């Protein structure tokens, strides 16, 4: 891992090219080289190579991970002064505090919203039971009402969450592991619900996240379920779009999962203060939020200053709205294995390979013990073996 | 010729000079898999010239030469996204001959093939715009043909890989070719024509009979439930007997060991009933498959795959069929005489099927001890001699078989 120079992992779904230009702007003052990547499979990829002495220099992720990093001595602890900790807000400084030490600077505050096609729908539903009507009244134009990320249980688990799932439960000031909600009465509607549209076909089970997004930023489905990072890319679409209030399931509000995007500073890196200047005295100001921002947008930021300047956007206004009725993720380091059982549930019961039930039970048992089910059937290698033997002409 | 000069060719340029500059360019980039990084953004303004002209519709004089460009193009990930909207995969459909919406050039549809697979091989969007299309249903009408078809070994290879790519990637096209276009009638006769009885089956033949095996594969894995009517099992039995004649063929160019793979794995979906042809004593079919698996125990990181399919066959004709249950008795456990070397040691099959009766997958354990238990038939001590009661307690357990 090189000194004298800083390198910077971010999610490819995140504004690395605004990113970029903070340290465009780090390497006119300093003159330090600063490189931004954005590779594949970002939050598996840092544990295997930061626990041998590798990875980026500063590593940004939703808050929820950052627990198992810090849980394997992969984060260094930052030392920000009682100055610098007052231009951000508290609740974002909870995010990042494990064991009482702060092992990452804080960005912004995300949820999940409901964006919809202002021209095919221009009055949004207020619940999800309304939408297979719709969908109905919508498939008379060659278009469908809902499409949204089906591999990622990150999109699926608001409509889990809404009558009573939940990850871990928060009580005497503290998650406690074995307390899981993951097969409870509302978690199995929530998701039943899901594979219920799917059934009557007004979703698919194999829409991921780049499909969803093709569909409606073309015109194609009224509405789909993102995060503020995906503004830009409708922005520069021919899409009039809004973002509005998730809706209700069962009379009440669906929970997204709030997370905090977060900058960690790699144990292993020879350039622990270099990081320290770059991400306060930087990136964590109006200039460096503000090209990042420009870029994709982050949601409610961590800094006051900036945040004031950006909190009478209606779209940051539901993104606050969504993130009030949801919750605010765990860091715990069980959170590793709690996403794996449940993407792995909502993709078998998606898919029908598991029913509602059998999939929520497996998922609570491998949740609940911190385990991961790594099981894969006979005839499910077979095919993906195959596919693998496919290359490019 | 670079990715900028190409691409300021195609804007200002007369129709013979556009035309050497991607004649070039194909040349010089036919093999052409790594992408340099630098020139990342010239390569996306080239593709986003070539699918103008492409939606727009070429003319008959530049198309080959233009899908090469396109074909080139689309083994980038960064060009990718710019290939894969509906009017290119329409048009790029339309030239293979396989859009549901002119004389078909075979040169075009080869290359309009190639860049429909690199197009649903690499981008979901591309997988998802080719389901609404429905590209499956004139793709399995075309290798419907079967000998009524003139096509080229090429046309016909690359439609079964499109068609394998389609049902292993997108469930819905997977499910499609199976209930609406009856795709196991469809492949067991493509399956029967590229088979001919020959001893040996020449290269080309290989290829196409194992895409087939890969298609039907992806549709009966998971879609035949166990009672089916005669109507199903008279297909499911033809088509296992083409399986027997793939398990006894050899393959030219020293790939009869792959198609053997997946001749087996096809017969891990049939109903275990639909398995008696392998027997139609006579045990040259069963003595291929039982070495076909001992050959298979040096698989480590791919154990499972290379043994469960093949002893979950070996153990439902042992399961229904006396005489192949004796004679796989006598081959896998041979009579003890010094009962004192522990089962789980040495290098006998016997040794090496006890040995994953304690594998730490639950699939491995299941399915080795099953195929020792039917061989003992299913008698408790005999079981326990054979294994040791240490791997046997693993399948007596979860059989409820202690009481
Ligand atoms: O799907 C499980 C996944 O959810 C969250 O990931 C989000 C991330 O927080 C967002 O910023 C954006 O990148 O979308 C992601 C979902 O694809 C968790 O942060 C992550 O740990 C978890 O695996």
């Amino acid at each position: 891992i090189e000194e004298g120079k800083l390198v910077i992992w971010i999610n490819g779904d995140k504004g690395y090219n605004g990113l970029a230009e903070v340290g465009k702007k780090f390497e006119k003052d300093t003159g330090i080289k600063v490189t931004v990547e954005h590779p594949d499979k970002l939050e598996e990829k840092f544990p295997q190579v930061a626990a041998t002495g590798d990875g980026p220099d500063i590593i940004f992720w939703a808050h929820d991970r950052f627990g198992g990093y810090a849980q394997s001595g992969l984060l260094a602890e930052i030392t920000p002064a009682a100055a610098f900790q007052d231009k951000l807000y508290p609740f974002t400084w909870d995010a990042v505090r494990y064991n009482g030490k702060l092992i990452a600077y804080p960005i912004a505050v995300e949820a999940l919203s409901l964006i919809y096609n202002k021209d095919l729908l221009p009055n949004p539903p207020k619940t999800w039971e309304e939408i297979p009507a719709l969908d109905k009244e919508l498939k008379a134009k060659g278009k469908s009402a809902l499409m949204f990320n089906l591999q990622e249980p990150y999109f699926t688990w608001p409509l889990i969450a809404a009558d009573g799932g939940y990850a871990f439960k928060y009580a005497a000031g503290k998650y406690d592991i074995k307390d899981v909600g993951v097969d409870n009465a509302g978690a199995k509607a929530g998701l039943t619900f899901l594979v219920d549209l799917i059934k009557n076909k007004h979703m698919n089970a194999d829409t991921d996240y780049s499909i969803a997004e093709h569909a409606f930023n073309h015109g194609e489905t009224a509405m789909t379920i993102n995060g503020p990072w995906a503004w830009s890319n409708i922005d520069t679409s021919a899409v009039n779009y809004g973002v509005t209030v998730l809706p209700t399931f069962k009379g009440q509000p669906s929970k997204p999962f709030v997370g905090v995007l977060s900058a960690g500073i790699n144990a292993a890196s020879p350039n622990k203060e270099l990081a320290k200047e770059f991400l306060e005295n930087y990136l964590l100001t109006d200039e460096g939020l503000e090209a990042v921002n420009k870029d994709k947008p982050l949601g409610a930021v961590a800094l006051k200053s900036y945040e004031e300047e950006l909190a009478k956007d209606p779209r940051i206004a539901a993104t606050m709205e969504n993130a009030q009725k949801g919750e605010i993720m765990p860091n715990i380091p069980q959170m590793s294995a709690f996403w794996y059982a449940v993407r792995t549930a909502v993709i078998n019961a998606a898919s029908g390979r598991q029913t509602v039930d059998e999939a929520l039970k497996d998922a609570q048992t491998a949740a609940a013990h911190n385990v991961k089910f790594v099981f894969d059937a006979v005839t499910d290698i077979i095919i993906k073996e195959n596919l693998k033997d496919c290359g490019l002409f | 010729m670079e990715p900028r000069a190409v691409a300021d060719a195609l804007e200002t340029g007369e129709e013979d000079v556009v035309m050497e500059a991607l004649r070039a360019y194909n040349r010089e980039n036919s093999q052409s898999f790594t992408f340099d990084d630098a020139q990342q953004e010239d390569r996306k303004r080239l593709a986003k010239l070539l699918v103008s002209v492409l939606e727009q519709g070429l003319p008959p004089s530049r198309r080959v030469i233009w899908l090469q460009s396109i074909r080139i193009l689309s083994r980038d990930r960064s060009c990718l996204d710019s290939f894969t909207s509906r009017r290119s995969l329409q048009a790029l459909a339309c030239y293979a001959g396989i859009s549901a919406s002119e004389p078909l050039n075979m040169d075009v549809v080869l290359e309009s093939l190639k860049c429909l697979c690199n197009l649903v091989l690499s981008s979901p969007v591309a997988q998802a715009l080719a389901a609404e299309a429905g590209l499956v249903v004139r793709l399995a009408e075309r290798v419907g043909l079967c000998r009524q078809s003139s096509f080229p070994h090429d046309v016909q290879f690359f439609d079964l890989r499109l068609l394998f790519l389609l049902t292993a990637l997108r469930t819905d096209v997977r499910q499609q070719l199976f209930q609406e276009l009856q795709g196991v009638r469809l492949l067991t006769r493509a399956l029967e024509l590229t088979l001919g009885h020959p001893e040996l089956l020449p290269p080309q033949e290989t290829e196409r009979a194992m895409e087939i095996l890969k298609v039907l594969f992806n549709i009966t894995f998971d879609s035949i439930k166990r009672e089916v009517d005669e109507e199903d099992a008279a297909l499911y039995r033809h088509l296992g007997t083409l399986l027997r004649h793939c398990v006894m063929l050899a393959a030219a160019g020293d790939r009869t060991e792959e198609l053997h793979g997946h001749a087996v794995n096809l017969l891990g979906n049939l109903p275990v009933k639909c398995l008696d042809v392998l027997l139609t004593v006579n045990m040259d079919v069963i003595r291929v498959l039982l070495s076909f698996m001992e050959k298979r125990l040096h698989q480590t990181h791919r154990l499972k795959e290379s043994v469960a399919p093949v002893l979950s066959v070996l153990t439902e004709c042992a399961r229904m069929h006396r005489p192949a249950r004796k004679f796989l008795k006598a081959q896998v456990l041979p009579p003890l005489r010094d009962v004192r070397t522990r089962p789980e040691v040495g290098e006998l099959l016997r040794n090496k099927l006890v040995r994953l009766m304690t594998h730490l997958d639950t699939d491995v354990k299941r399915v080795a001890a099953e195929f020792l238990f039917v061989l003992c038939s299913e008698s408790v001590p005999r079981f326990i001699k054979y294994t040791g009661y240490g791997n046997a307690a693993g399948l007596l357990a979860a059989r409820g078989l202690m009481a």
